[PDB]
């Protein structure tokens, strides 16, 4: 038939610092509508944190119900322990998932240099996440379409 | 915007070479107490900045855009959620566009003739620009023939003379580099200084 | 039949700094009862240290007897050698295990910035581990249930 | 709680914007010598804090919760293991709830009428609040008509006047920011200072 | 009244031995910048004063009445156009009357118990009285357990400490003799001093 099918996109988002993580997701969804032109539709799923994204995203990617998956989280230094170990496992995890499933996984998992949850920091990240959301939507449409050209 | 200008008495004017820079300044300025923020439309990817900073609207920020010279630029400022549009000069096409869209428009003037043309088109709040040429003296002189005209000068405004601008009868003052330039932490301190100085006069 | 089966959860815990690691495990078990409502049950296994968790947890995950596995340990800088090499291998190990078995593995392996076993430090970590236990129980129920929705 | 108040003569009152913050302060305070710790119920996720700090019970800590204004809040404080409940004011519903649950309850008062209503309900240990208004003078004055009433003031208490509160006849003193604010290491030193100052008077 | 208290931060409290005296003070106070004026109901023929000063409503004055101890007094304050009623103490009959009439009511309190009874009846703005006994310390202490309660203290307030009352978290301050006593010209100058002092803090 003629390909007029909606491309399904999944977003998997961490519940920590949801006010910030969701800023990205909301911006992403709006941008997908602005760019996609209803050629794309997005479903959103929650995950406890960044750590579980690679399995949740994969379970979903291997289902064949999505053209692409966006993982997102705000991973910060809590002042107690080193967060780098998880952040490393997660970025490598998502990289491995797209290489194992054939479904591109975009990363919107941020590891800031500094975040003390100050008034200014909270506000800064809400805005920066909204920007990343918009960038991810553009990346989504362009990469999905680009792989279709091979 | 009429209530907001009266309520806050200050508008930050942002300039940046990037989206991230514009955001950091907007946040430092906002966090420091300035709620009315004008994003120059000339910021590279200003449209991204205007839309990204819409998140601050739920914190009480008012986000608009300045240096608008055309209706095409206005359309994008509106598309991104600008609350208001400020032009360097009175422009009938911008004004009509803005009226149709329902976005507040503030035209720029320097002389009584320009002032009057704006009044005749329904604009009683004007951008005074450069404030560096006309000064608080112009603002005061205008009250004679135009007692119902409000100004928001840009340029010629610093914390050293902001109270002179208010003694002259301005509605609000726009503030440029004096408020927004420097390290975001310096910017936040400057915003507090401007708000407190205006608070006191 | 009707699905009224108990979900089996395994916990694999390091014996080093057991007073702290067990604070997490005890809190986890209590929280699983509080949240699970007897829909879940948990078995606990000991492991010498964090290093062996990925194989023990996997042996168990590949047995099919558990819906999910929680690994836990307190990995610290002993002042003698760098502990980061193991911590890296372990977090990557657990990430790889859940991606190899299809059984989510939760991480409650902590790598603190500082721990000199002072009075205050010991007490701090006993309480922080208890918190992580409670968080893990919530994550467990929610992630297990979330994957069931795909 | 009756033995414990007599034994320790001090209650730390914690306030925090997070679970981790509440824990660090509780530990610094406990490690420094204060065994009776009141967690304000208003700490975000106070329920988590109250339950997580149950680990310190095996080290001799007594964990309870304050600023309780309702029975629903009490129920959660009880669910998490609070040893005691402290309210800003005498409240009959809180008191009856607490009696049924077997959790120690300390109502707040400021005047003889309020004091008496609490006595008539079986509460001979009262929170005196604000101690900033009534002072050690109130505590002493009350001993005339109410020789059997014990107080644990909150507010108006620092290491500078803690001995005045004891000369007046208080049972124990609650201590706020003077004891619990600052870096956890500073907090631990402050706890030692309060314990030693009380030890000496 | 909620917007008005936030907007002006000051309420004048008038006392007079005559109608003419009350008017001269109300005008000096109003002319000097204080828009929220409370007329004690005990002014001889206060009803005349309340109604006569309704002329200032078109100039932006808000006219209400204080020292209300009964519903009969409230009825007359309402009959004369009082915008609001302030009582020396929380009174359920006054509160219910006021709710039925749609007139803003502010009950008086001194302790957490009284504070809470008012909260339970829907009154989150309280008269704090005498402020001379409880002080800014009470107001600040109350924010812990009652973060959503606003106060308007009467007594204990002068231009010397008005900023302390605001640092403590009051909504507005009522001002008595410090603002309203003396020659109407002196009164007008005092009103300017209070407004400017509050403006600055």
């Amino acid at each position: 038939h003629k390909d007029h099918e909606t491309v399904r996109i999944a977003v998997v988002r961490a519940r920590w610092h949801a006010e910030i993580v969701d800023a990205c997701v909301s911006a992403f969804e709006a941008a997908m509508r602005d760019i996609g032109g209803d050629r794309f539709a997005v479903d959103v799923f929650d995950v406890p944190g960044a750590y579980e994204i690679p399995l949740h995203a994969r379970t979903l990617a291997e289902t064949g119900r999505y053209g692409a998956v966006l993982g997102t989280a705000f991973v910060v230094n809590g002042g107690i322990y080193r967060h780098e170990f998880v952040a490393s496992a997660v970025i490598n995890g998502m990289m491995n998932v797209q290489l194992n499933t054939g479904v591109p996984v975009l990363s919107a998992v941020l590891t800031p240099h500094n975040y003390d949850k100050s008034k200014a920091h909270t506000l800064l990240f809400l805005a920066l996440f909204a920007v990343k959301g918009m960038e991810a939507a553009r990346a989504c449409v362009e990469i999905l379409a680009a792989r279709e050209k091979i | 915007m009429e209530e907001l200008f009266k309520k806050h008495k200050i508008v930050a004017v942002l300039r940046a070479n990037s989206v991230e820079e514009a955001i950091e300044k907007a946040v430092a300025v906002f966090a420091g107490g300035v709620h009315l923020i004008e994003i120059t439309f000339t910021v590279p990817d200003a449209d991204t900045v205007i839309k990204a900073l819409s998140v601050l609207k739920e914190k009480g920020a008012i986000i608009g855009a300045g240096t608008v010279t055309s209706v095409e630029q206005c359309r994008k400022a509106v598309e991104s959620g600008a609350e208001f549009i400020v032009s360097p000069h009175l422009d009938e096409e911008i004004s009509q566009f803005c009226k149709e869209k329902g976005v507040f428009y503030m035209p720029g003037v320097m002389t009584p003739t320009e002032l009057v043309k704006a009044m005749k088109l329904g604009h009683d709040i004007l951008k005074l620009f450069p404030g560096e040429v006309v000064g608080p003296e112009f603002v005061k002189a205008m009250k004679g023939p135009f007692p119902n005209v409000k100004f928001v000068p840009t340029g010629g405004v610093d914390l050293d003379n902001v109270c002179e601008w208010f003694d002259a009868g301005v509605l609000a003052v726009g503030v440029g580099d004096a408020l927004v330039e420097g390290d975001p932490d310096e910017v936040r301190e400057k915003a507090k200084e401007f708000v407190e100085k205006i608070r006191g006069c």
